[PDB]
């Protein structure tokens, strides 16, 4: 116990140089966001399915989108996707409050999503659509319900993440986990975009 | 069809095919050398077998020096 | 310097890595696996009473046969309290050697018992039997240090 | 001038030394063996399952099964040999040499694929505890069609403990690829490149990319139908494309989930080949090109086995089915030429490995009489069906997986796998195997549909039956010879002291200590081509490796 | 040899059903000649043993041979190619789709027995002024003015404005040969002419086989909805008698008693049969009438008993 | 390096001489450590 | 990582041409025009592949040649200090655990289990992402 066996700062360090090499936990979860995108892959061909299979007026008469509330909760996420850009740009430096400040920002922005999503859930719910009520809603809610577990695991990673910043001093692996985080959360508003567009838009 | 000569089938084939593998196989001359007859001479290259039984104090080979052999006895016999 | 007949390399640190053709052994011992199996279990639990390491050697020991084994205990790990039994068929020879730790603990008296239970097995034509019965005496004749 | 060795090696070791590893340990190559080990428990429990089917169907009565308890055999059977035993275990050989044959000491999140292990566990014991309830396990089939699996149909809770089970055993999949996938890309040895690291790390590397594509829609699929069966979702409601919503679904993930059971023993076989045929990999440039365009055609010609629906686009389906066997055709032409001029000898590895090529043959060329539509139509969902995949399954992960454990057991061991019991083993197993479903053919030509509980004695075909249910249980005393080798030869057996116990290898894990160090290596030579630990062992041949390889 | 060398195809009764055999044994020939190729190549490398006069010398160590490659590469597609061409050909007649069927047999499919249901029957002699029923096909537009709520929702229906307890999609005939659990359904068929199979399922998938017709049909529940082209029609039947047929999709749980029979007749044992039929009687009566045996002979409602060891 | 090694002097009291060893059991002389293997058996 | 990032590329230019052709061939020749399973499937492989293989091109073209992917590269070239490995650990068969809850929950329809088996997901996974980095008791 002279000074260390292993001349390291930090227990826990990146798991390969990320400056010569590319960096293992952002391949990985990459590859792992890239998988996720075949689960909402599942979840638009049951979509398109049952557009297809709609006699005309895909959405039902009972059925009315809330695009009102549904436009402010998108650009809440995309808000949420570039202060988290931000967070990393953070974390790329020591700035370990700056991230924390981004971070928690960000956290906050992704729950006033969720909220908007359920109240925009509680409202079609009460005027008729529910999953049991209507193809169309049962299609809707399977995927919009999904996207929300994915972005409640997202606020979940982003709180947890937080915590861990709070109890270890800052290092590269602390920043390419907030990295990989910010990865997640890209990907997670990405696939917002595309179901937004294909729900309120294309429709 | 024939119940029970469908049952002794499905039982004994299997049990005869597996008697008739294991005659051809298993009284094959495995590759382990045969035991070393006294009468004949030792032709293996010299054998050292060691207990592993205590602790040799620190695991790494460094440190350890050559103390000496410091014989402590001795025994003889011609069986 | 030359590595083994065929296959066999020195790696970039000092352990060298050797093959063997599929159809054989590594071993090659000329004993059962399950007797070699007993010799390694007395030599390994049937001495932890003693605390002194045993050791067999039924390579040939020529020359002044216990000048030999004094030096090939000189190989043991820890020779400071080891106990090696070498036995040469070559020339029927058994030779008994004890560290200057493993001394008086009942091992100068057990060496006589130990050497006739090799000699009674080997002349019986057992090696390995014989072997492991004068590796069980004569950790039962050592005591712990 | 010589060695103090132990007489014998340790045969099992100290009281609690494995118990606490299990539950902790980390490292690959212990987390490969809990999986091979695992795995073939379920080979075992889900082979059983067959021989309980295999003596109902040798009779034409409903002798000691119900319809119903018959239903869940071939439902549980299939899902527990495919998903809880081929599935895990490309996994389970991936973590025990995948790393050993890149250089790697670990895996890239060793704590992730430890995860995959336990989720593969516990996913599966749960879809098998369907078994325990009153009503029994799943008992619509494995492909688990659309109305057949709505809580209208199979209401019981054996099937919704199925789709959740799958679910589970699902996530340690994809998370398993992702460190396989991930392992290959970032770690590697400081001079394997990615055109010189081994056809079997290639090989698992596609599959892992499979696993990645294929797996995310199964879950998708499942948490849809089990949002239908719980709250009535419509989601595959036969008024939608239900019906074909969930086959486009299902097939768009099975047929992948058909061939990363495939590639991955395809690369145990291309290993075993070159270090028993003392010859390089016959054209490995051309297998790592046949392994990328197997997979890249697999995800787009999913829908052939819906040919029967008639609701696809049939010619579409066909061409590319026929267009996925020409690289399939490649690949088995260069196993022969690797066996071609070579000084073979046909050790346990050998004999499985070649084995798979007699079984996966026939097995295939059944293949693409299922890819003709018009003769789909008939034999379709029949046993020549039950008798193609057999004999391809079979084929490439029974006896190629054993020619990966007769191979790789002294890489992870330390102990020789008796010969003559492993050629017990194999002659038990190919000769079982033929007897069991080569008559499947003939059994299914004719009218027999699969998964079929009981058939009249006005029916022909029940001389076939029987003389299936003698190979299955030719098959079932198979595995006895193989336990026991594994049982008495872990513990005992001929030890290795050396490295390669079966000389010529390449690879790079024949580098090292047959019992592998912890991170895999004390020694990495200086990579040059494909056959490191053959270029180390074999200097002289260094050159020749160059001279002789162009001219084929 | 044919017949061994088909691998027990069944000799098939119609056009299509022949046309099909030959393209199979076709192509099992072309399997055959492949495999025997390949399993001489590895019975003929299986000589190439470690010889002991191998000296210390390892064998020619090539690998990568490039133009070898490429002809093992281009013959399998020209190989695969010729079989998919005939397999389009083939294809081609599996399901002609002529405007004008000879007999339309609506085939429903419920849960564990069928139902036939003759929808139409138009003879190209000049006979059957015969047409389906069709009164029965009633929906179950759940359109309501009103639901739980007071106002607003006035709720249509989940699917296209309907339930999913529709049963619309099925078809319904005056003459129903439904089939009893104890009772094996016999569809009586005229011999000779061009007969259409409107394909529907009641409640669950499975799948029309008539085994020596050498093609089966997967009845769905909403194969219209479902882009599934259910209706399927066979050019002829030349052999008369009795055939076989099973389902080979999964149903549940008596997925194996599902067997039903297609009795071939002629031309005017169908005309008394259906004359009787129109007549109140039943399958078992007409086929009596028409003296032919009542009762599938090729197969028997088996024992409803679960199994041999129930106890009654 | 922070953290001290610790050291203990437990009050010990059958001598742990016939029936367990360190080799088998690391912490023999720590606590009850051997069952008795007859008591297994029946 | 080029030839890393070439893989995918190749696999994407694949799963695109082949999700062109499979809704160009399904939209005109099918009973229903676009199958609507098969396309999205398709289209969202192809952009799996296209994502992957995308970040792989960023960081084939932001890093220069590793020992790994340079041809003739010795040994000590890529020998040093490797990155952080996680050791013995048992918050994977926690993690495991806890989500077989959740799913045995979700299978037989328990939402008090789907909510424990949340929990303890919840709980597991921030032992196990805390694991090297609970700093020591401060007392
Ligand atoms: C039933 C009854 C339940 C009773 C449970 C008691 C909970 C509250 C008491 C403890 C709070 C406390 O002392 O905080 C002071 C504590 C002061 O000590 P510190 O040195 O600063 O850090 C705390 C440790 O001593 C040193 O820790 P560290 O600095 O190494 O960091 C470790 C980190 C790691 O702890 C974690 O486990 C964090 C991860 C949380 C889970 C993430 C997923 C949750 C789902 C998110 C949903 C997304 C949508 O913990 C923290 O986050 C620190 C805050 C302490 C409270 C933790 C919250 C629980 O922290 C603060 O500075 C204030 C935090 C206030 C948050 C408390 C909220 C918890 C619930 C309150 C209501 C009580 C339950 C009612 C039901
Ligand atoms: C726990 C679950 C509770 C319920 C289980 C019932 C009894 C629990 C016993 C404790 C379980 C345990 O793992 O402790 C090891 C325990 C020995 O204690 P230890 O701490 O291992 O002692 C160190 C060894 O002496 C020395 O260490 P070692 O590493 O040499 O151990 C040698 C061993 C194992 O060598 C290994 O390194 C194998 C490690 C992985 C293999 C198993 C992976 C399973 C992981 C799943 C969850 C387990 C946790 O290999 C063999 O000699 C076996 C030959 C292979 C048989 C043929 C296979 C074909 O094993 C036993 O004596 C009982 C057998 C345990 C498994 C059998 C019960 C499972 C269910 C029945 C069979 C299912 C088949 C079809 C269904
Ligand atoms: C659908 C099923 C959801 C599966 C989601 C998990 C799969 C992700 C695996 C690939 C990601 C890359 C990776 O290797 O993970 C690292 C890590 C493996 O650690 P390792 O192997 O020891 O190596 C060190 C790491 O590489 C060193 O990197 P790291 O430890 O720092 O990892 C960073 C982020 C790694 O990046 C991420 O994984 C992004 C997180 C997105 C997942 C959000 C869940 C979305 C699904 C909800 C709808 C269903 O770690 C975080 O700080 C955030 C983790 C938050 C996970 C929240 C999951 C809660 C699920 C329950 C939600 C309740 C709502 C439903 C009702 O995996 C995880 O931490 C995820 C735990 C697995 C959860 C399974 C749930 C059952
Ligand atoms: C049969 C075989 C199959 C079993 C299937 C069941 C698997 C799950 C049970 C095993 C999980 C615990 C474990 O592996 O033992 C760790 C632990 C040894 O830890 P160590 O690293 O060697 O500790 C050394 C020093 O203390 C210092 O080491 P340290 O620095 O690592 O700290 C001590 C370690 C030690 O912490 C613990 O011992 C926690 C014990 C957790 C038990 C969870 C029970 C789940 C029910 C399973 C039913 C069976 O650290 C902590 O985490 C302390 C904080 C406590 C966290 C409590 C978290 C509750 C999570 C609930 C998640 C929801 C899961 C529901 C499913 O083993 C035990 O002492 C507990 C005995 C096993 C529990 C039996 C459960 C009945
Ligand atoms: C390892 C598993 C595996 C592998 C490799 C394959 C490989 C192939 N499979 Fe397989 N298949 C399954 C597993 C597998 N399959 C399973 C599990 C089912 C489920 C049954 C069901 O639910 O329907 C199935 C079902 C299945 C069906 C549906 C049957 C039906 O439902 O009616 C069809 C075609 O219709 C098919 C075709 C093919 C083809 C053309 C290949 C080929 O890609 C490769 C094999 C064929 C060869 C021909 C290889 C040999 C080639 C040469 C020697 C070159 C020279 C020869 C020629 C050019 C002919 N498979
Ligand atoms: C990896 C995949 C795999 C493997 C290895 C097998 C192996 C076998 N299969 Fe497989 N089979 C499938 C996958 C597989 N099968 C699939 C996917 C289906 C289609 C299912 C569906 O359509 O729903 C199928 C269908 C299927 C059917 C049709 C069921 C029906 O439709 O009615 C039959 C019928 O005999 C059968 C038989 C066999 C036999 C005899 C073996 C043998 O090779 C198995 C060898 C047997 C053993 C190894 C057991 C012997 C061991 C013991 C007795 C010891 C027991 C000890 C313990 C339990 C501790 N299989
Ligand atoms: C797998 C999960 C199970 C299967 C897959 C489910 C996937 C769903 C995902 C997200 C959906 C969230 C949005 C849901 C809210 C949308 C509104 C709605 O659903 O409509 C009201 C109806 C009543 O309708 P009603 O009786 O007719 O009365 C109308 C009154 N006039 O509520 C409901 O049933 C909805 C309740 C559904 C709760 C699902 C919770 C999932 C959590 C699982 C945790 C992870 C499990 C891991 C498994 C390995
Ligand atoms: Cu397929
Ligand atoms: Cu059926
Ligand atoms: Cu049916």
């Amino acid at each position: 116990m002279t000074s260390a066996v292993g001349t390291s700062g930090t227990a826990i360090t990146s798991r390969v140089h990320s400056l010569n090499r590319p960096n293992m936990v952002s391949v990985g979860t990459i590859v792992w966001l890239s998988s996720e995108l075949m689960f909402f892959a599942g979840l638009f061909a049951m979509y398109f399915t049952a557009r297809a299979q709609a006699g005309g007026a895909w959405p039902p008469e009972p059925t009315e989108l809330n695009l009102a509330l549904a436009v402010p909760v998108t650009l809440v996420l995309i808000a949420s996707s570039f202060t988290c850009q931000m967070g990393v740009f953070a974390a790329e430096r020591g700035d370990v409050f700056g991230l924390r400040r981004w971070y928690v920002i960000t956290f906050l922005m992704g729950l006033f999503f969720v909220l908007g999503q359920g109240y925009e859930y509680i409202h079609l719910v009460e005027h008729g659509t529910t999953i049991p009520g209507s193809a169309y809603g049962s299609v809707f809610y399977l995927a919009t319900g999904f996207h929300g577990l994915h972005v409640i695991g997202g606020l979940v990673a982003f709180v947890l993440l937080l915590a861990r910043t709070k109890m270890s001093k800052f290092t590269p692996a602390q920043a390419t986990a907030a990295i990989v985080v910010s990865y997640y959360w890209h990907f997670v508003d990405i696939v917002w975009i595309a179901l937004f567009a294909t729900i309120y838009f294309v429709r | 069809m024939s119940t029970a000569l469908t049952h002794g089938l499905i039982g004994g084939v299997p049990l005869v095919l597996f008697a008739v593998l294991a005659l051809i196989f298993l009284t094959r001359k495995g590759p382990h050398p045969d035991t070393y007859k006294m009468s004949d001479p030792w032709t293996h290259a010299p054998i050292l077998w060691a207990a592993e039984e205590p602790r040799e104090h620190g695991h790494g080979g460094h440190g350890h020096d050559s103390h000496g052999v410091v014989i402590g006895g001795g025994a003889s016999g011609k069986w | 310097e030359l590595d083994l007949p065929y296959g066999s390399a020195l790696t970039s640190s000092g352990r060298i890595s050797a093959v063997t053709e599929p159809g054989e052994l590594s071993v090659h011992y000329p004993f059962p696996t399950m007797d070699l199996v007993v010799l390694d279990d007395a030599l390994k639990y049937g001495s932890r009473a003693a605390k002194a390491r045993f050791a067999v050697y039924i390579g040939p020991l020529g020359a002044d046969t216990a000048a030999t084994a004094r030096e090939i205990l000189a190989n043991v790990p820890t020779p400071e309290n080891a106990v090696l039994l070498a036995v040469s068929p070559d020339q029927r020879a058994i030779e008994v050697v004890y560290g200057a730790d493993v001394k008086g603990r009942g091992i100068e008296s057990a060496a006589p018992l130990g050497v006739s239970a090799a000699a009674a097995s080997f002349k019986e034509g057992n090696l390995i039997d014989g072997l492991i019965s004068a590796v069980r005496v004569m950790s039962a004749g050592v005591s712990p240090a | 001038e010589l060695e103090a060795r132990r007489p014998f090696p340790e045969r099992m070791g100290p009281k609690g030394n494995l118990i606490y590893k299990l539950i902790t340990t980390t490292d690959h190559k212990l987390i490969g063996i809990m999986y091979c080990v695992v795995c073939f428990a379920f080979f075992l429990v889900g082979g059983l399952m067959a021989l309980f089917m295999r003596t109902e169907l040798a009779m034409p009565g409903l002798q000691f099964l119900s319809n119903e308890q018959f239903n869940q055999l071939f439902t549980m059977h299939g899902t527990v040999m495919l998903l809880f035993y081929a599935t895990p275990i490309v996994f389970g050989f991936a973590n025990l040499v995948l790393p050993l044959q890149i250089g790697a000491p670990d895996v890239a999140f060793p704590r992730l694929n430890a995860l995959s292990f336990w989720l593969f566990l516990f996913g599966a014991l749960i879809a098998i505890a369907g078994f325990i309830t009153p009503g029994g396990a799943a008992d619509f089939g494995w492909t688990a069609y659309s109305p057949l699996t709505d809580a209208i149909h199979s209401p019981g809770a054996g099937g919704d403990l199925w789709i959740m089970g799958l679910a589970v055993g699902g996530l340690g999949t994809i998370l398993g690829g992702v460190n396989m996938i991930t392992t290959v890309v970032c770690m590697r040895a400081p001079g394997m490149t990615m055109f010189r690291m081994p056809i079997f790390t290639w090989n698992i590397l596609v599959t892992s990319i499979l696993v990645l594509i294929a797996f995310p829609i199964l879950t998708a699929a499942l948490f849809g139908l089990a949002a239908d069966r719980h709250l009535g979702a419509h989601i595959y409601d036969p008024a939608n494309g239900g019906v074909l919503l969930w086959q486009h679904l299902f097939w768009f993930f099975g047929h992948p989930e058909v061939y990363i059971i495939a590639l991955p023993f395809f690369g145990i076989v291309s290993e075993i080949f070159p270090v028993f045929s003392r010859k390089p990999i016959f054209g490995y440039t051309t297998l790592i090109y046949a392994t990328l365009a197997i997979a890249a055609l697999s995800v787009a010609v999913w829908a052939h086995h819906m040919y029967a629906t008639g609701a696809v686009l049939l010619p579409f389906f066909s061409f590319m089915t026929f267009l996925i066997a020409v690289p399939t055709g490649i690949k088995f032409f260069n196993w022969i030429g690797t066996m071609w001029k070579g000084q073979l000898t046909f050790e346990t590895p050998m004999l499985f490995s070649v084995g798979f090529l007699i079984t996966f043959l026939l097995g295939g060329l059944s293949g693409v009489l299922l890819a003709s539509p018009p003769l789909d139509f008939h034999v379709t969902d029949s046993y020549f069906v039950i008798a193609h995949f057999h004999y391809v399954l079979f084929g490439t992960i029974v006896f190629a997986t054993y020619a990966g454990i007769y191979f790789w057991f002294p890489k992870m061991t330390g102990r020789l796998l008796d010969e003559r019991l492993g050629k017990l083993h194999f002659w038990l197993t190919f000769i079982g195997f033929h007897t069991t479903f080569l008559v499947q053919h003939w059994l299914g030509d004719e009218g027999m549909p699969r998964r079929y509980a009981d058939y009249l004695p006005t029916d022909g075909f029940t001389t076939l039956n029987v003389i299936s249910t003698v190979g299955a249980f030719i098959l079932g005393v198979s595995m006895l010879p193989f336990v026991w080798n594994v049982f008495k030869s872990w513990r005992y057996g001929e030890p290795v002291t050396v490295d390669d116990p079966w000389g010529y290898g390449n690879s790079l894990e024949w580098a090292t200590s047959c019992p592998p160090p912890r991170h895999n290596f004390t020694e990495l030579p200086r990579i040059r081509s494909e056959r490191p630990a053959f270029e180390l062992h074999y200097p002289h041949m260094v050159e020749r490796m160059r001279a002789e390889a162009h001219v084929g | 040899w044919s017949d061994a060398l088909a691998l027990g195809w069944p000799t098939g009764i119609t056009p299509e059903a022949k046309l099909n055999r030959e393209l199979w044994i076709g192509s099992v020939i072309a399997s055959f000649a492949v495999g025997a190729i390949v399993w001489g190549l590895i019975f003929w490398t299986s000589a190439f043993h470690r010889k002991k006069a191998t000296d210390t010398e390892l064998p020619r160590q090539f690998g990568y041979n490039m133009p070898l490659e490429l002809t093992l590469t281009v013959i399998p597609f020209l190989i695969i190619s010729v079989l998919f061409y005939f397999t389009v050909v083939v294809q081609e007649r599996m399901m002609h789709k002529d405007p004008n069927p000879e007999v339309v047999i609506d085939v429903t499919a419920f849960q564990w027995n069928w139902k036939f249901g003759y929808q139409k029957i138009a003879f190209a002699d000049g006979s059957f002024d015969y047409d389906g029923a069709d009164p029965e096909r009633k929906e179950a537009m759940t359109s309501r003015p009103e639901g739980k709520d007071e106002h607003g929702i006035e709720k249509v229906g989940p699917i296209r404005g309907m339930t999913p307890e529709d049963r619309t999609y099925l078809n319904f005939d005056k003459i129903e040969t439904l089939g009893t659990s104890s009772e094996i359904p016999v569809l009586v068929l005229p011999a000779g002419k061009r007969i259409e199979f409107v394909l529907n399922s009641a409640d669950v998938i499975h799948g029309f086989w008539v085994p020596e017709f050498l093609f089966k049909r997967d009845v769905l529940p909403e194969p219209k909805a479902n882009n599934s082209d259910n209706v399927f029609q066979v050019s002829e039947i030349q052999q008369t008698g009795a055939f076989v047929g099973r389902c080979t999709e999964m149903c549940g749980t008596f997925h194996a008693m599902m067997n039903f029979e297609v009795r071939v007749v002629e031309p005017n044992d169908f005309k008394a049969y259906i004359d009787q039929r129109n007549a109140g009687k039943t399958n078992a009566e007409a086929l009596a009438a028409i003296n032919q045996p009542p009762l599938a002979i090729t197969t028997e409602p088996f024992e409803s008993r679960r199994g041999e060891l129930v106890p009654q | 390096m922070s953290s001290t090694q610790d050291r203990s002097q437990l009050d010990p009291e059958v001598e742990r001489h016939t029936g367990v060893d360190v080799e088998d059991v690391p912490s023999a002389e720590w606590g009850w450590s051997h069952m008795p293997i007859g008591v297994m058996h029946i | 990582m080029h030839i890393e990032a070439r893989l995918f590329e190749i696999l994407t230019a694949f799963f695109a041409l082949a999700a062109v052709v499979y809704a160009v061939l399904t939209a005109m020749f099918a009973t229903g025009g676009v199958e609507w399973a098969g396309t999205t499937a398709l289209v969202l492989t192809t952009g799996l592949t296209l994502i992957t293989g995308t970040f792989f091109r960023f960081v084939a073209r932001r890093l220069d040649t590793r020992p790994e992917d340079y041809e003739d590269a010795e040994i000590s070239d890529g020998a040093g200090e490797l990155g952080f490995f996680a050791p013995h650990s048992w918050w994977p068969i926690l993690i495991s655990l806890s989500f077989s809850t959740a799913a045995v929950g979700a299978a037989l329809w328990l939402p008090w289990l789907i909510a424990a088996g949340v929990a303890f997901v919840i709980t597991s996974v921030c032992g196990l992402v805390f694991e090297y980095y609970w700093g020591p008791e401060k007392h």
